C-alpha cells in the first residue's frame, strides 16, 4: 500500500557494487563485488573477488558482511521496510561476530544509492584467531544454512538492532557458531519510522565460476520478510 | 542464452511489446537466469496477463522451477495476482507443488491473506492438509495471522 520516496528506487532490478577492506590477526585483503538484486522476487546474484591473492578466511565467514534492502516485503508490511526506506542516502550497518572458541570480527558499513547503483562499502577488523582454528585454517564447508532473523527497533539510537547465531559446518560433521550483533542507524538527519519487529528469512547459495583464476564466490540469495 | 537474456529483462521489465517481438524472432522461450528463473517466473511476478499468456503460447513450461523451489504459481499467488493464477492453473501448474520450506501456493497465498486466490487455489485441489516444515497447514497459519475469513474456507 504504502510506497516510500526509497521504495520506488527497488521496482526494479538494481545493480550492486560490494568493497571491502579487510585486516585479520594482521592479514590485509580486499574483496570487490558485483551484480544486482530484485527485492520484487526477493533475490540477490553476485559475484566477490579477493583482488590481493588469496582469501585468508573461509568465504561462508563473510557472507553476512558482505544489502537487506534486497528483501521482499509483503504489501502490508511496506511501511516495516527501513532499509529501503533510508535510500537513496542509506544507512550505516555496524557488526560485531564473535567466533565461539576463536577470534572476532568487526564491521562497519555504508549502504546507499551511487548514481543508479547500490553500494555497499565495507571495512572489517578480524583479531585474536587461533592459527590452529577454523577460521584462518579454513576447515569450514564451502556451503550456507538458511537463517531467519529478528529485525528489532531501537528507539534510543533512532535505528534497529539484530543479534542471530550463524551455524557454519565443519569439514568433520561438527559446527562453528558465530554470534552476529547488529545495529543499523540512518545517514539521513530526518524523521523516520522505526519498524515493528518482524522476522526476515534467508536462503543462500555459493558456487564457482569455471572460468575464475582468482579467489572467488558466486553467491545467490532468497529473502523475504514475514511476522506482522 | 543472448536472446534469452533478451527476454528474461523484458519479461522483468513488463516491456509487453518487446516481449512479441522477441518471441515472433524465434526467442528461447524456456530461457532462464543463474536462479533457474523464466521469464514466465517473471511476467506471473509483476503480474503482466498479457505476458504470461503470450509466453505460454509459445511453449512456456508452466511447472519450471527456480532453485529455491518457486513454480510461477507460488509467485502469483504470493503476490496476489488473480486472473494469472486462473490460468496458470487452466494450463497445468501444479497446485500442490512445494518450495524448499515446503510451502505450497496454498501456504504463500494465507500467508499474504489472498482471499480470492485461495478460493481458486481449492477449487483446483490445493491440499489444505499439507504442512511445511515448520509443521504448519494453510489453515494453522491463517490462525496465527487472525484471519477469519482465511480459517473459514482452510479449516
Ligand atoms: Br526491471
Amino acid at each position: 500500500s504504502m510506497v516510500s520516496k526509497g521504495e520506488e528506487l527497488f521496482t526494479g532490478v538494481v545493480p550492486i557494487l560490494v568493497e571491502l577492506d579487510g585486516d585479520v590477526n594482521g592479514h590485509k585483503f580486499s574483496v570487490s563485488g558485483e551484480g544486482e538484486g530484485d527485492a520484487t522476487y526477493g533475490k540477490l546474484t553476485l559475484k566477490f573477488i579477493c583482488t590481493t591473492g588469496k582469501l585468508p578466511v573461509p568465504w561462508p565467514t563473510l557472507v553476512t558482511t558482505l544489502v537487506q534492502c534486497f528483501s521482499r516485503y509483503p504489501d502490508h508490511m511496506k511501511q516495516h521496510d527501513f532499509f529501503k526506506s533510508a535510500m537513496p542516502e542509506g544507512y550505516v550497518q555496524e557488526r560485531t561476530i564473535f567466533f565461539k572458541d576463536d577470534g572476532n570480527y568487526k564491521t562497519r558499513a555504508e549502504v546507499k544509492f551511487e548514481g543508479d547503483t547500490l553500494v555497499n562499502r565495507i571495512e572489517l577488523k578480524g583479531i585474536d584467531f587461533k592459527e590452529d582454528g577454523n577460521i584462518l585454517g579454513h576447515k569450514l564447508e564451502y556451503n550456507y544454512n538458511s537463517h531467519n532473523v529478528y529485525i528489532m527497533a531501537d528507539k534510543q539510537k533512532n535505528g534497529i538492532k539484530v543479534n542471530f547465531k550463524i551455524r557454519h559446518n565443519i569439514e568433520d560433521g561438527s559446527v562453528q557458531l558465530a554470534d552476529h550483533y547488529q545495529q543499523n542507524t540512518p545517514i539521513g538527519d530526518g524523521p523516520v519510522l522505526l519498524p515493528d519487529n518482524h522476522y526476515l528469512s534467508t536462503q543462500s547459495a555459493l558456487s564457482k565460476d569455471p572460468n575464475e583464476k582468482r579467489d572467488h564466490m558466486v553467491l545467490l540469495e532468497f529473502v523475504t520478510a514475514a511476522g506482522i | 542464452s543472448d536472446l534469452g537474456k533478451k527476454l528474461l529483462e523484458a519479461a522483468r521489465a513488463g516491456q509487453d511489446d518487446e516481449v512479441r517481438i522477441l518471441m515472433a524472432n524465434g526467442a528461447d522461450v524456456n530461457a532462464n537466469d543463474v536462479h533457474g528463473s523464466t521469464p514466465l517466473h517473471l511476467a506471473a511476478l509483476i503480474g503482466h496477463l498479457e505476458i504470461v499468456e503470450v509466453l505460454l503460447k509459445y511453449g512456456a513450461d508452466v511447472n519450471a522451477t527456480d532453485i529455491w523451489g518457486n513454480t510461477p504459481l507460488h509467485l502469483a499467488a504470493r503476490d496476489g495476482h488473480l486472473e494469472i493464477v486462473e490460468v496458470l492453473l487452466k494450463y497445468g501448474a501444479d497446485v500442490n507443488a512445494d518450495d524448499t520450506w515446503g510451502s505450497t501456493p496454498l501456504h504463500l497465498a494465507a500467508m499474504d491473506g489472498h482471499l480470492e486466490i485461495v478460493e481458486v487455489l481449492l477449487k483446483y485441489g490445493a491440499d489444505v492438509n499439507a504442512q511445511d516444515k515448520f509443521g504448519k497447514t494453510a489453515f494453522d497459519i491463517s490462525i496465527d495471522n487472525g484471519n477469519e475469513d482465511l480459517a473459514e474456507i482452510l479449516q
